[PDB]
């Protein structure tokens, strides 16, 4: 079950035989190398090669798998590095695995899911309170460079620890140092041990990088389909989409906006529509994705940002001037969403913060008009004197993820009035004695979040908070 | 390995080859001209019918068809390790500074594979400059891409020279510089301007001219960057890669993208944009051996930071440094803007938190007084708070504290140049900030170099 | 010879079968004496270029080869005379009588074959020799919209070669042929004629001569160059010399890229233009100075043809509409313009004064918002308007009326040391007049000063010169 090469150029071949080839199916090129089957042509296959392609030439022959495009699957991936084909990169030896999964397959359809209902805690306040995700949900992190958006994710995985989330991290068309450093970082955080990592870095060729979603897709659908909890991250789909567009150029295949195909949006499309939360019939697992867009400038009406929106459940906007000013999270509140919302949270959480993101869209927006100290009106004044405190405790340091408990106190304290008499360059040093006091001394408060998911009483809450107080120095 | 020229048309040469041995991609094809010398040739695609369309790397003019053309049977392969230090190449590795052979033990392929994900540095590493403005405000990393912007007369070959003295001097790599669309005058006004500066010795040199065909302009690259991978995995060294412009490496793509006859994409850029400029830059790295450091210029075309060409080049980049001619005029030397450029590992993770919190203290400082500049021209100094009037002491010292005298400007200033140290740097304007030397006068912190060296100048005023 | 027979004929390209043995670039005769040139050597027939008449090639038609790459006549038998791109003389004056000749493709001098440009060569334009000035063996471009001056600019330079003993040659690729009839008459008239040579192809004249018109001239200048005498060529211009080129790569269905050009339009004027330099001293010490031109489209620089001979040439004087219109005539944009060699190409005494016409004019162009609030802004701004106003003046200069280097040192040096501070802004054009007949007349010790060193003179009694005409003169 042999052919031979014809022709070939810029990764891409035509092969004469094969005559009994699926189309999809993975082929062998005589010195190891992978392809697949894309084009069954009357007398020849148009082959899409899936590695280095120096060493194929005319006259290379070509084997048969008899396997449709596939990627190895299970247990054995997790805490290991592996391209899109899943084979191993970190040079720890093979992936011991009987299972395997199609890199293609069909999303469940209608009568198969359930409504997202169940948090999964990122650990950041400015997300977990205003744009919460949710097991099953799609949302979309949407930014320029250097906005954020990686660090986003790192931290989520890095606080899925002991949640029992299995989680996956794509990066396609990234750096390869960067993807170096994320996993030295999870290994540090303790994460790497419940996180698969699959890479098609910038100088892999672009079939690679097309395919490097599609595998970490079918990585973590394997756990939604035995009834276990997943997360997938692609850094990202802007990179994956110019791939695909090189792919299609190379074809001949006519361009449209900005030079991208007419199936750019079902590129995506089928992606994520296999990420979901399944009903109790199916097992009740979930596939959570959380798909990355870099912008130009902002440009959120782009062609491939406009798409990715219309297809996830929401998305998390990252914008400079607030990043570079300080804020970080750097969280566009006005902008940003999450379609899910208050069922992907839990009951305290979502009392405390239901107005949180409308607060500080009317913030951001009266902030303009704020040169008027002791001028201006009464009521806008305490209203800039709430927001620049809430403002600073949504600030959240790199790789520092927080319990939803303590987050719940945390936003309670401020949006009940407790940091108004203390100064707002005090405020996170404020929140930082207030937790250790918490955890140390009113731990029962705490416990009470974490088990019920409701608030304690708001009297001893209070009480507690204001004891505190009696013990900080400002200055 | 012997093939015959089918076809001519322009830099693109069709040869025939006989069934079984047809050269793989990227490999070097050598063609002896009717007139003398040899036409060094790249295969591209391989057509069908034994034959590979290839991308010529020199003049078509004089060739016929029917010619010998010989399979070298690897990529173009260029002269690596000492040899190469203070020699001028080709795109080939042929010598063109008309000093004869250049006898190397090597010769490396120039096409080649991103270092492996085992071999790789996981960890950001600060690489010391010695020039202040740069390791307080901007540092460069170690494996990483830094942008390096600047007009006409702001100094901007002045610096390269003297980032090559300083990488020389104290951590002991060498480096690389890559002229892409060089300009033949300006490349032998760089040769002599190196050679008096006597950092040539530290510096391998490639010039792909504005003259060459595309293709030549394309890989001259990727010849600088394999001399610099010699020195990075086979001798432990941190070296650096300058390359002048990197948009031109870009356009060249495109160029030889539209003589194979492949479709555009948006703004019609060749469709493999991405993924050529991935194979150069990923090559760019730091491994457990050492490091590259690369320091690129970068053409915007009309202005459009949006515009492919950067935008897919600004994905790679670590750090900016930009060169301000408004400085270079007030006597700021290096004339770096503090508060445009950035780097990436300014952060307390990588260099201290106290590196971290005074570079931050030095441009609110600056950003005030930058502010203040309008006011100060109208409304005069009496309308200044006294808080401001202060940072505004402060500011004019700082930017005074932030010039410094070059190694390689020795023989034109005539003052001895100097290497200052990140922790010296950080400790000189942490107590500039702090208050400690409001009493010297501001030409004290003029082209200095430690503070130490200020608090003795103001002495001698 | 050979032999080979015409395939197809059209638009000006033939196809032919046999001619096996031709080279690349090589001269071919058909069988009525009309010459073609080899572009394409393909599979099973060349690609041929007809230089001439095609309606008399046909079907049938042979071909012979020549064995010979395209040659030009070359030497001192061309000065005064008007050619074409293959030498024939073209005003009817007969045959150009020299025994040498030189190829129309040749290569540049390498870059150990070169020195730093340290020489002037003076255009006589005020604002192009003290702004951005041009020395021997630079490149530098000349670009605007049609109608800015770019043509008068170049014919004002070759005037003002008179007696500098300096060869120029005007190509005129694509112009109308009255128009190049108008430009040596004009010459004629100021006696520039009989050392510049002409080269024309009209626009009636088939693309392949639009296409090597440039070639030829650079060709006639590079003769005197490798003499070590001192040459000047002026394209005009290459925007239809790359339109000519894309026509003929088009026919020979090369692949379109940007605006339909090839690939190889970049390398079209990279090759010539580098051709133009500054010899060093063992190879004979001279030069050749090239001014190329590009005509852009309301005012699109970013455009793909003039992008690229921006990027190839050594600083460019950008010509503008506003300006022009306005009564800044030449009409420079001095703030966009650039020299890239500089100082090196200037004089001592023009490089001293020049230096505080750029540093008054910076500070007039960001002082120009505040122009109509006259007598409200303070004196410091208030001067340095009066100061802009003044020096633009001096800067504004009659066609065909080019100025010594040592008359437009003094004019600058009067101007910039406040000497015209006292005078009306509508009197400043006729001081400058007045001031030099002045100088000419009664203090030519003084500009001889110039002339000989190259430095200023003594600066008191150039103070009192000054002031001793100024006594003088009426408003
Ligand atoms: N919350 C934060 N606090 C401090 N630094 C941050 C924070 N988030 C990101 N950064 C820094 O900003 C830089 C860019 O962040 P990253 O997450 O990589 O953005 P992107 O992935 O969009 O390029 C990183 O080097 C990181 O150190
Ligand atoms: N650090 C410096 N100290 C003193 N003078 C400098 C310095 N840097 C540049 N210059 C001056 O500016 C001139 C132009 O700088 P140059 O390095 O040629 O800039 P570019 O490479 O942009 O052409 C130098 O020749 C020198 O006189
Ligand atoms: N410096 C000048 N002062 C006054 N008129 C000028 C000047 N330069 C050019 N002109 C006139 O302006 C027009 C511009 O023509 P030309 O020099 O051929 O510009 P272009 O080559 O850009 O079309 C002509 O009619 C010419 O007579
Ligand atoms: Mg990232
Ligand atoms: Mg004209």
């Amino acid at each position: 079950e042999v052919g031979t090469v014809i022709q070939v150029g810029d990764g891409i071949a035509r092969v004469h035989g094969l005559e009994k080839v699926m189309a999809g199916e993975l082929l062998e090129f005589e010195n190891g190398v992978m392809g697949m089957a894309q084009n069954l042509e009357e007398d020849n296959v148009g082959v899409v090669i899936l590695g280095p392609y120096t060493e194929i030439r005319e006259g290379t022959q070509v084997k048969r798998t008899g396997r449709i495009m596939e990627v190895p699957v299970g247990e054995a991936l997790l805490g290991r590095v592996v391209n899109p084909l899943g084979q191993p990169l970190d040079g720890r030896g093979p992936i011991e695995t009987a299972e395997y999964r199609p890199i293609e397959s069909p999303a469940p359809g209608v009568m198969d899911r359930k409504s997202v209902h169940e948090p999964l805690q990122t650990g950041i306040k400015a997300i977990d309170s205003m744009i919460p995700i949710g097991r099953g949900q799609r949302e979309l992190i949407i930014g320029d460079r250097q906005t954020g958006k990686t660090t986003i994710a790192i931290d989520t995985i890095i606080n899925q620890k002991g949640q029992d989330v299995i989680c996956i991290y794509v990066a396609i068309g990234q750096k390869q140092s960067t993807v170096a450093g994320v996993v030295e970082t999870l290994r540090q955080h303790d994460a790497l041990d419940y996180t698969i990592v699959v890479t098609a870095s910038a100088s892999e060729p672009a079939p690679l990088l097309y395919l490097a979603p599609y595998a970490g897709c079918a990585m973590g659908e394997y756990f939604m389909y035995k009834g276990k909890h997943a997360l997938v991250v692609y850094d990202d789909l802007s990179k994956q989409a110019a791939a695909y567009r090189e792919l299609s150029l190379l074809l001949r295949r006519p361009p449209g906006r900005e030079a991208y195909p007419g199936d750019v949006f079902y590129l995506h499309s089928r992606l994520l529509e296999r990420a979901a939360k399944l009903s109790d019939e199916k097992g009740g697992g979930s596939l959570t994705a959380l798909p990355f867009i870099e912008t130009q400038a902002g440009d959120v009406s782009a062609y491939i940002p406009t798409n990715v929106i219309s297809i996830t459940d929401g998305q998390i906007f990252l914008e400079s001037d607030l990043f570079y000013s300080g804020v970080r999270p750097a969280v566009n509140v006005g902008i940003s969403v999450s379609r899910v919302g208050g069922a992907a949270q839990i009951k305290a959480m979502k009392k405390v913060a239901g107005t949180l993101r409308l607060d500080l869209a009317q913030y951001r927006e009266l902030q303009a008009f704020a040169q008027f100290g002791s001028d201006l009106d009464k009521a806008t004044q305490a209203k800039l004197n709430r927001g620049e405190r809430t403002v600073e405790i949504l600030k959240q340091d790199e790789h520092k993820p927080m319990p939803v408990e303590e987050q719940v106190i945390s936003i309670y304290a401020v949006t009940n009035g407790f940091m108004d008499d203390i100064p707002v360059e005090d405020v996170r040093r404020f929140e930082e004695e207030l937790l250790s006091f918490m955890r140390a001394n009113k731990d029962s408060l705490l416990d009470h979040i974490r088990q019920t998911g409701e608030l304690p009483d708001t009297k001893e809450l209070d009480a507690a908070i204001e004891e505190f107080k009696k013990g900080f120095t400002p200055s | 390995n012997k093939g015959r020229i089918i076809q001519v048309m322009g830099p693109v040469v069709d040869i025939q080859f006989e069934s079984g041995q047809l050269p793989d991609i990227y490999n070097a094809i050598t063609i002896e001209r009717p007139q003398g010398g040899t036409l060094t040739v790249e295969a591209a695609v391989h057509l069908g019918d034994n034959v590979v369309r290839c991308v010529a790397m020199a003049s078509t003019d004089g060739l016929v068809r029917g010619l010998e053309a010989v399979d070298t049977g690897a990529p173009i392969s260029v002269p690596v390790g000492k040899a190469t230090l203070g020699r001028v190449f080709n795109v080939l590795g042929e010598p063109i500074d008309e000093q004869g052979e250049v006898n190397a033990e090597e010769r490396h392929p120039i096409h080649r594979p991103a270092p492996e994900f085992e071999e790789l540095s996981t960890a950001d590493e600060i690489l010391e400059t010695g020039i202040k403005v740069i390791d307080l405000l901007a540092p460069y990393a170690k494996g990483g891409k830094i942008g390096l912007f600047g007009g006409a007369g702001v100094g901007k070959t002045v610096l390269i020279q003297e980032l090559i003295n300083n990488v020389a001097q104290e951590h002991g790599g060498l480096s690389v510089f890559a002229g892409v669309g060089e300009r033949t005058r300006e490349g032998n006004d760089l040769y002599h301007e190196m050679k008096d500066s006597g950092v040539i010795s530290k510096t391998s040199m490639v010039f792909g001219q504005m003259n060459e065909p595309p293709g030549a302009r394309l890989r001259v690259a990727l010849t600088g960057l394999t001399m610099a991978e010699y020195f990075r995995d086979r001798e432990g060294q941190d070296v650096l890669l300058f390359i002048d412009n990197i948009f031109r490496f870009t356009q060249a793509g495109s160029e030889v993208s539209a003589l194979l006859g492949r479709m555009p994409s948006a703004v019609g850029y060749q469709p493999t944009l991405a993924t050529e400029m991935g194979q150069l830059q990923e090559r760019i790295t730091s491994t457990k051996k050492g490091s590259i450091t690369s320091i690129q210029a970068i053409y915007v075309p009309a202005d459009d930071y949006t515009d492919p060409a950067p935008a897919t080049t600004f994905a790679h980049l670590d750090a900016t440094t930009n060169l301000e001619r408004k400085l270079a005029e007030m006597g700021i030397y290096p004339a770096v803007d503090p508060l445009a450029s950035t780097s990436r590992i300014l952060s307390p993770a990588v260099v201290g938190e106290e590196h971290y919190r005074v570079a931050r203290g030095v441009q609110q400082v600056l950003q005030r007084y930058n502010d203040l500049q309008d006011i100060i021209a109208i409304l005069g100094m009496d309308e200044l708070s006294d808080e401001d009037k202060l940072i505004v002491a402060r500011a004019r010292k700082i930017q005074r504290f932030l010039s410094q005298p070059f190694h390689v400007a020795e023989q034109f200033t005539g003052m001895p140049g100097k290497y200052v140290p990140v922790k010296e740097t950080v400790r000189g304007f942490k107590e500039i900030l702090e208050g400690k030397h409001d009493n010297l006068p501001e030409e004290a912190f003029y082209m200095v170099g430690t503070i130490d060296e200020a608090v003795e100048k103001a002495k001698k005023l």
